[PDB]
C-alpha cells in the first residue's frame, strides 16, 4: 500500500526511511549462493552469515553547490571493515550481493536531484590512466572528475541502463538497491577486483530557499548479502 | 537418417513486434496512466492505447535484425599486419580492440560469451603500395601464451607440430577459419574494473584482464617475400550469450588497452542557439 | 566424382555470409555456462529503457547541465518551455540517447516512443505543462493555440513526480528512414515536432529559487523495430589504436 | 522459405564436428525487457499511481 | 540406406573429468587416508575429500584435448627435401626424426599403431631464396625397399607402373594423401634396444629397427626446373593406438638414427640460490 | 607420480637434485622447502612428468597432490609441516603464517611417505598453464607450497645428521589441459642427420 | 552439434574405400589409469596403512 | 586395529601421527552447539565453520633439562590468531570446544615422560597473586613454577582426574584430548575468562643416550571445535 | 595382512623376505602364453616349464659411496644360464616374461634408497653411440655414467612412469617385479634384442652411522615366466 516507507533489517541492523521510492532489485535478481553445477573451487566455503550480512554505515559527504559526484568500488569500500573486512582479508576469492542505501534529506524549502547508480565493472578513465587512489579509493571513495563521461568515455544520459533511483527532493530522501553478484566467473578476489561501483552524481543542483546554504550531507549504508569466501591463508589487505 | 539429423538444426526467426488495440475515451478519477515516478528506476508503463484513441494494429514487424546474434554476427576488420620483404615475418596479437567499429558494438554488453569465424585476405603490393602480382603460400600459427615465438622466416618453430596452423596462397581464395569460446573464464569481459596481477598496482596493469588475451597470429611466407604482403584479418561473432547492458562508448577510443578520452568539451549532440526553436 | 558447376559468386567472401566453416581447435570443450543476470537476448530490450535526453543543448552549456530544461516562473502568460524535431537520426538531443545512439546503427525505424519528463523544483512549487505531438507537414507550432491541436498531454507537477507523453506511431507508411540524408531527399521521412508550453505557470513562494528544471527521459515502445545495419558516423579513427 | 511474412525459417547444417563450425543461429531468443524496464520489488500497474 | 550407414561413424567425446563430493571434519583412529608408502610403486591414493572439508562439485570439463588421438591429430612438419635445377630430382627418406616437435611428442610412447595423412606443400624460390613464379607439375613416387631408385629426371622409373606416384601442380593446391599402417610388426617403435642384424653388434645398427623404415618419396618435376623447389612433407598421425608409456625426451635431439645427448650439465629446470625462497 | 627436481639450487649436479635436504636443527621452526606452485615456466615442477605435460598445453585445471618420502635412518625421528597458501600475496615467511593454509603434518616412522593434496583452489574454472609476462598471465598464480619443520629432526649419537625428502607430485582425477601449444625447449638450428 | 555442454558428437563420413582415409576418431576410449597408478598385487584402500 | 595410528581432518587443515597412543575424549563429551533450551542470548549467533574450526599450530618449545612445564589458557593462545581470532575479537560472548595435539618426538636413544593436561578453569597462583602476564599469557603461553603444586596450591599427582594423556618417549610422540566446552553459565567473553588451560609437564627429566643434547621441541597444535559467537561489535582483543 | 612378508616359488627355488613393500606387477599384467589369435610362427613351441621357469641368481654388486647404478638386459643376462640359456640359444624366436627380485640388507643405522626400474625397450645413449659391451653387458650387467638422465636423454625423475619399487632402508629390503612379455612382435630373438632393462638407480646415497663403511651387497634374483621358443636349430650363443 506504501512503497514510500520501508524498513531493511540484516543482522543486528534496521534500516527505516519514511519517504523511498520503492526498491530497486537489479535485473530482478536477488543475491543468491553459489549452485554446485557451477562452482569450480572444491573447498567448502565459509558463510559467515549475520557477523557480515549486516548494513555498514560509511562516512558522510556534504552536498556542495560544485560537487561532481561521488563514487566507491565495491567489496573496496567495506574491505577494512567488520567481519565483512576481516572475511574478505583473510579469503583469496570471495561472493556476494549487496543491498545500498543512499541517505540524503533537505527540506521542502529545497530543490535538487541526485541520481544513484550501481555500476557493474565499472573500469575508469580520463585523459590519462587512472592510478590506485582513484580504481580502489577504499571507504571515502572517489570523486568523479568527468561526470558527464561517467569517468569511462560513455555518457551519464545512458547510464539509466545501470540499475538506478534518483533523490528528487520534492520527492523522496532515500534510494535502495538490492545487487546480485555480477561477474564473468563463479568467484573472484576481493582485494585485486571491484563487481560494482556505488555512483552519486548531482543532476540538478541543490537550491536553498535563502542564500545562506545549511550542510546536507549524504550518507551511503551498505549491506553484503549471501557471502561465500574460499580459499583460507593469512590476512591480505590490498592488492599493493 | 537420424545422425544427419543430428548435424541439422531447425531454427526460427518469427518473433513479432508488439500490436495495438483499439481503445476509446475515458473520463474518470479511477485510472491514470499518465502520471509516473521516474524516482523509482523503472521506465514508465503508459501505453499508446491508454494516452489517446488507437486503431487496432496487428502486429506484422519482424525484431531478428536486432537480434544479439544479427547484431554481431558479420565480419569486421580486427588486425592488418604487414609483412615486410626484409624479415618475411610479421604477427598480430589477437583482440578486438585496433579497429574501432567492432570495438564500439561489443561495447554495448559488459560479458559476451561467443564463437568467432576470422577470414584472412592477403594483398601484395610495391613499396609505393601499388597492387603488384606474387604468388606464394603464407603460414599463419596460432602462437598460445608460452609457446615460443618464431623469430625468422625459417625458424623451426614454423613445424607447427603442436601450435594450429592454416597455409593459403597469397593469390587464392581467402583462408576461414573458426574457433571456439576460449575463455578460462565463463565469458569474455569488455570492460575490467580491476588489475592484472596481484601485489601489483601500475596503471598499465589497471583494466587488463588476461583471460580474454589467448595469444598471438604470426605471419610468415613460405618463401622469402618479393614484395610487402598486407594480412586483412576479419572477425564475425557468432553463437553469441550477452549480459548486462552498458552505456555505449561515445567519446573516440584513443587507446588499444585503455578507455582514456579527451573529454576536452562535455557534449555528445551538437548545439542550438535557443531551446526553443530548431 | 560427382560433376559439378561451380558458378558465380566462386570464392567470394562476403561479410554477411551465413555458412559453416572448419575449426582450427575441432576437440575443444569450453567452460560451462554460469549463471549471470541480465541476459540480453535482443537489443530492442535495451531500446525500451528510458535514457536521460541531452535536451538542454543550448550553445554554452556543457556538462551536466545539458541534462535540465530549464524552467521559469513567467511573467507573460502561454509560453515556450522547450522545442524538439522528431527524429531519431541527425545530431539532435535524442541522436545521444540510448534509443538514439541504437538508431545510429540501423537505417529505418518504426513504432512509438514515450517522453517521461520529471519536474525538479522545490516540493512548494507548483504547475502546469502543455507536451505537444505535431504530426509533420509543416513547421514547428508557433504558440501553445497552434501546438495544443496536435496529439498532447497536460502535466500537473505533484506527487507523482514524472509524466509521459506518448508519441504515438503515425505514419503514411510501415518504416521510417532514420537519416537525413539530403542528396537522398529523406527529409520525406519528417516525423514532426515536440513542445513543451506553459498551461498555467510555474509558481513559487515568496524567495523561494525561481528556476527548476525539467529532466526529459526517452525510450521505445514495445511496437518498436529497426531494419538495415549501418556504420556509427560519429565511431572513427584516423589510425590504428596502440 | 520460399515465401506468413516475417518468418525466415532456416536448417542450418554444420558439416564439421565441432558446433563451434556451425553457421549463426536464427532463433528468436526470449525477450524479458522487464528485468531492465521494471526492476523494482513491487509491481506498479499501469493505471495506478506509481508512488504510495 | 544403411549401405551407407556402412561409411558413417558415430564417434562422441563426452567423457568428463572426476567430480567433488561433499566432505566433512574427520578425527578418529581408523582411517588415515593421508599416510602413504612410495616404496610399493604405486601412487598415492589420498583425496581431495578425505585431506580437507570440501564442497560438492558437478563435473563439467571435458578430456579429449588429451585424447591420444587429439595430441597427435594434427599435421607437423616431417620432411623438407630441395630439388635443384641441375638435376631436377630430390628424395626424402621416409621417418618422423628429421623434426623435433613430432619426434618428441612421439617419445611419450613406446610402440605406435596409426595411419597417416601426407600433406605436400611446393614453393618455388630463385637462388638467393625468394619467392618467384614458376607453374609446373611434379612428381611424388613412393619408392619401397628394392624398388630400383630413379637417378635423372628423365629415367624410365618415373613410368610408375608399380611404384605409386601423385602428380600435383607447384602452383596449385597442396597434394594429400593417406595411408594405412604398414609395418610388418603389429606396432611401429619409437625405440629399440637391439640390433638391426644378426652376426653384427656394430653401433651404427643399435637402435635400428628396420620395420620402421618403409622407403622413399622420389621427387622430380616434370620438365627441368627453372627454379629451385622447395617440398615441405607434413604428416598428421590418425587413428592411433599408443602403448607402454614412457620417460619423454628431455635433452635435445642431436641425431636422426639414435639418441645421443650432450649431458654436460646435469639439470632440466633452472637453478635457484636457495631452496627456501624463491 | 613422478620425482621433482626440487633441489635446484646453483651448484647441485645430477640425481643429487632429486633429493631436498633435511637435518638436525639447532632453532625451531626452521623452513625446509619453498616453491611457488606453477605448472609453466622453468622451476621444480616444469621438469616432472606433469610439467613436461604441461608444456605442450596452455591451460589447467583440477587437484595436484605432492607425495614426500623421508630417506632417513630407520632410527631417525622427525614432524614436518607441508602447506599450501592460496594467492593474492608472497610465500608465507614464518611457520606461523603458513600453518593458517591448506596444510598437513607429517609424521616420521613406518609408512614412509604422506601426501599433500594442492586442491584446485581458484576463482575460475581454468587457469593459464604460463606466466607469459607481456600477456600478464602472472593473473593466473596459483599460490604457494612451504615446508617447514614442524619439531625437529632427532638421531641418535653419531648418525647422519642430514637426510632427504624426494618429492613426488602427480594430477588427481579431477584434473584436465587445454589448448595444445608447442613445447618451448624441444628446439633445433638444424635438420637432424 | 549445434550446442549439453563438453560433448562433441560427431557422424565422420568417409568417402573413400580404405577404412585409413577416415578421418581422425572422436570417440573418447576408457580410461584404466591404475593400470599405472596402482600396479600392485595387493590393493590397497585410500584409508588403510599402506605397509602391513 | 590401531590407535598408534591417527588422522585428525578440521577445515583444510590435517594431523597425522604414527605414535599416538588413543584419543581422550574429555568427560567422554564430544563438543556441540548451545541448544535453544540452555540458550539465554537472544541474537542469532555467527558459527564461523571452517574459517574458524581447523587447527593452529603455535610456535615450539625446546625441553631443557630444566623444564618446569608450559601453560597456555584457552582462548587466550589463539585470540590473536586467524579467524577464530578475528570473530573472537569482535563478538562479545563465544562459546566452543577444542581438539589439542600435542607433539614431541625423540629417538629410541632418548628417555622421558611429559604429562599433558587439559585442565578446566584453572585459576592460578603462587606466593602472590599473579599479573596478568601469567594469567593470560597468549600465544607464547607461560611456565611453571610450583609444577608440583599444579600452580594451584593442588597437587600435579593428583592432577590424573583432570582430562590428560601422557607423552612417555618409548611408547608415544603425541597426545591428542578433545575438549567439550566447559563453563557454569552458556556462552561467555573469550578476552575476560579461560575456560581451560593446556599444560604439559615433564615428570621423567629427558635423557638422552650421550651427554651432548641436541634439541627436542615441543609443539602445539590446536583446533577450535563446534564454535558460536554472539553480541557483535568492534572489535577488541584484550581485558586491558 | 602383511604385504611386507612374501615367499616367491617357481620351479625348484623358492625367496623369502621379511622386508617387501608389496608386489609390482607391470601394467596389471601377468605373464601369460601366447594366443593362437596372434601368433604367426607356425612350428609347435618348445615349453621348458620348471627346467627354465625358476629363480636365478647374479652376481652381488657392493654399493659403494659413489655408485652410480647398475642395469641388466633381459633376457641378455640370463643367455648363458641354465636351461633358460640353452633353450634361448637353440632357438630362433623366443617370448615370456620375468619375476625380479631385487636384495639389499642394510642396518637400522644405515640410510639410503635405490630404486629399482625395470624399463621396457630401454634403448640406450650417451654422447655417442654405445658398444655391445654396454648395450648387451651379460650376467655381469653394465653401470649407469649418466643416470641423470637414464642413459637416454629422459629423465631420472620421470622414469617413474616405468614399473618400480624402491629400496628405502629404513623401511624395506628389498624389491620385487612381475614383468609381462612386451613387444611390438608375438615373439623375438633373445640375441638380437632386450626387450626389459633392470635398472637399479641410487637416489639417496647410502650413509652409516659411522665413518667405516662395511659391505652392503646388492644381489638380484631372476625368474623366467611362461616362456616359449620356435625355431629350433643349432645353439648360437650371442648376436656377435
Ligand atoms: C587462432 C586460433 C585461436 C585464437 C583465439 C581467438 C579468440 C579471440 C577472442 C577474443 C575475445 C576478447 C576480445 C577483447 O579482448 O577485446
Ligand atoms: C549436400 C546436402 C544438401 C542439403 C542442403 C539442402 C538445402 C539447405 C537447406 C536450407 C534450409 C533453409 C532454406 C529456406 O527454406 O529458406
Ligand atoms: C608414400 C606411401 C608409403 C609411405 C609409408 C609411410 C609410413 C610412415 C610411418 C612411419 C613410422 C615410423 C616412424 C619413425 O621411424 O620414426
Ligand atoms: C554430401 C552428403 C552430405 C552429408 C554431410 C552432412 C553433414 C556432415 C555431418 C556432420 C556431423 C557432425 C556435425 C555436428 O553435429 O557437429
Amino acid at each position: 500500500y506504501s512503497d514510500r516507507v520501508a524498513q531493511l533489517t540484516l543482522g543486528n541492523s534496521t534500516i527505516t526511511t519514511q519517504e523511498a521510492a520503492n526498491i530497486c532489485v537489479a535485473y530482478g535478481c536477488w543475491p543468491a549462493k553459489l549452485s554446485d553445477t557451477d562452482a569450480t573451487s572444491v573447498d567448502k566455503p565459509t558463510e559467515p552469515g549475520v557477523s557480515a550480512d549486516r548494513f555498514y554505515t560509511l562516512r558522510s559527504k556534504p552536498w556542495q553547490a560544485d560537487s561532481k559526484g561521488w563514487y566507491w568500488k565495491l567489496p573496496d569500500a567495506l574491505n577494512n571493515t567488520g567481519m565483512f573486512g576481516q572475511n574478505a582479508q583473510f579469503h583469496y576469492i570471495y561472493r556476494g550481493g549487496w543491498a545500498v542505501h543512499v541517505q540524503c534529506n533537505a527540506t521542502k524549502f529545497h530543490q535538487g536531484t541526485l541520481l544513484v547508480l550501481a555500476i557493474p565493472e565499472h573500469q575508469i578513465a580520463t585523459q590519462e590512466q587512472p592510478a590506485f587512489d582513484r580504481t580502489m579509493p577504499g571507504s571515502e571513495g572517489g570523486t568523479f572528475q568527468e561526470p558527464f563521461w561517467l569517468e569511462d568515455g560513455t555518457s551519464l544520459g545512458n547510464s539509466l541502463i545501470y540499475p538506478h533511483q534518483w533523490i528528487n527532493l520534492r520527492t523522496n530522501n532515500s534510494a535502495t538497491l538490492i545487487l546480485p553478484y555480477v561477474n564473468a566467473i563463479p568467484m573472484d578476489s576481493a582485494i585485486r577486483h571491484s563487481n560494482w561501483t556505488l555512483a552519486i552524481i548531482p543532476v540538478a543542483p541543490l537550491k536553498y530557499a535563502a542564500e545562506t546554504t545549511p550542510l546536507v550531507p549524504i550518507t551511503v549504508t551498505i549491506a553484503p548479502m549471501e557471502t561465500e569466501y574460499n580459499g583460507l591463508r593469512r590476512a591480505i589487505a590490498s592488492n599493493q | 537418417g537420424k545422425m544427419l539429423k543430428d548435424a541439422i538444426d531447425k531454427q526460427v526467426a518469427g518473433a513479432l513486434v508488439a500490436g495495438t488495440t483499439t481503445s476509446t475515451h475515458s473520463v474518470a478519477t479511477d485510472s491514470t496512466p499518465a502520471l509516473q515516478a521516474a524516482e523509482t528506476g523503472a521506465t514508465s508503463t503508459a501505453r499508446d492505447e491508454s494516452m489517446i484513441e488507437t486503431r487496432t494494429i496487428v502486429p506484422t514487424h519482424g525484431i531478428h535484425e536486432t537480434s544479439v546474434e544479427s547484431f554481431f554476427g558479420r565480419s569486421s576488420l580486427v588486425g592488418m599486419p604487414l609483412l615486410a620483404t626484409g624479415t618475411s615475418i610479421t604477427h598480430w596479437r589477437i583482440d578486438f580492440r585496433e579497429f574501432v567499429q567492432l570495438r564500439a558494438k561489443m561495447s554495448w554488453f559488459t560479458y559476451m560469451r561467443f564463437d568467432v569465424e576470422f577470414t584472412i585476405i592477403a594483398t601484395s603490393s610495391t613499396g609505393q603500395n601499388v597492387t603488384t602480382e606474387q604468388h606464394t603460400t603464407y603460414q599463419v600459427m596460432y602462437v598460445p601464451p608460452g609457446a615460443p615465438v618464431p623469430s625468422n622466416q625459417d625458424s623451426f618453430q614454423w613445424q607447427s607440430g603442436c601450435n594450429p596452423s592454416v597455409f593459403a596462397d597469397t593469390d587464392g581464395p581467402p583462408a576461414q577459419f573458426s574457433v571456439p569460446f576460449m575463455s578460462s573464464a565463463n565469458a569474455y569481459s569488455t570492460v575490467y574494473d580491476g588489475y592484472a596481477r596481484f601485489m601489483d598496482t601500475d596503471p598499465d596493469r589497471y583494466g587488463i584482464l588476461p583471460s580474454n588475451f589467448l595469444g598471438f597470429m604470426y605471419f610468415r611466407t613460405l618463401e622469402d617475400a618479393a614484395h610487402q604482403v598486407r594480412f586483412r584479418i576479419y572477425a564475425k561473432i557468432k553463437h553469441t550469450s550477452c549480459w548486462i547492458p552498458r552505456a555505449p562508448r561515445q567519446a573516440p577510443y584513443k587507446k588499444r588497452y585503455n578507455l582514456v578520452f579527451s573529454g576536452d568539451s562535455d557534449r555528445i549532440c551538437s548545439n542550438r542557439a535557443s531551446l526553443t526553436s530548431y | 566424382g560427382l560433376p559439378t558447376k561451380p558458378g558465380p559468386g566462386s570464392y567470394q567472401f562476403m561479410t554477411t555470409d551465413e555458412d559453416c566453416s572448419p575449426c582450427i581447435l575441432p576437440d575443444f570443450q569450453p567452460t560451462p555456462e554460469i549463471f549471470i543476470p541480465g541476459k540480453v537476448n535482443n537489443l530492442l530490450e535495451i531500446a525500451q529503457v528510458e535514457s536521460i535526453l541531452e535536451a538542454n543543448n543550448r550553445e554554452g552549456v556543457e556538462g551536466v547541465e545539458r541534462y535540465v530544461i530549464p524552467v521559469s516562473v513567467q511573467d507573460a502568460l502561454d509560453a515556450q518551455i522547450y522545442a524538439l524535431r522528431l527524429e531519431l537520426g541527425g545530431s539532435g538531443p535524442l541522436s545521444s540517447s540510448l534509443l538514439g545512439t541504437l538508431a545510429k546503427h540501423y537505417t529505418q525505424w518504426s513504432g512509438s516512443v514515450e517522453i517521461t519528463c520529471m519536474f525538479t523544483g522545490t516540493f512548494m512549487t507548483t504547475g502546469k505543462v502543455l507536451l505537444a505531438y505535431t504530426p509533420p507537414g509543416g513547421d514547428m507550432p508557433r504558440n501553445r493555440e497552434e501546438a495544443m491541436l496536435g496529439t498532447h498531454v497536460i502535466w500537473d507537477f505533484g506527487l507523482q513526480s514524472s509524466i509521459t507523453l506518448v508519441i504515438p506511431w503515425i505514419s503514411a507508411s510501415h518504416f521510417r528512414g532514420v537519416s537525413n540524408d539530403d542528396v537522398l531527399n529523406y527529409q520525406y521521412y519528417a516525423a514532426g515536432h515536440v513542445t513543451i508550453w506553459y498551461q498555467t505557470n510555474m509558481v513559487i513562494p515568496p524567495g523561494f529559487p525561481n528556476t527548476a528544471g525539467i529532466i526529459m527521459m526517452i525510450a521505445a515502445q514495445p511496437n518498436f523495430s529497426f531494419r538495415i545495419q549501418k556504420d556509427r558516423e560519429d565511431m572513427t579513427q584516423t589510425a590504428i589504436l596502440q | 522459405g520460399a515465401q506468413g511474412g516475417s518468418t525466415i525459417n532456416y536448417n542450418n547444417i554444420n558439416y564439421y564436428s565441432h558446433a563451434a563450425s556451425a553457421a549463426q543461429n536464427k532463433q528468436d531468443f526470449t525477450q524479458d525487457p522487464s528485468k531492465f524496464t521494471q526492476p523494482i520489488a513491487d509491481v506498479i500497474k499501469e493505471t495506478a499511481v506509481p508512488l504510495k
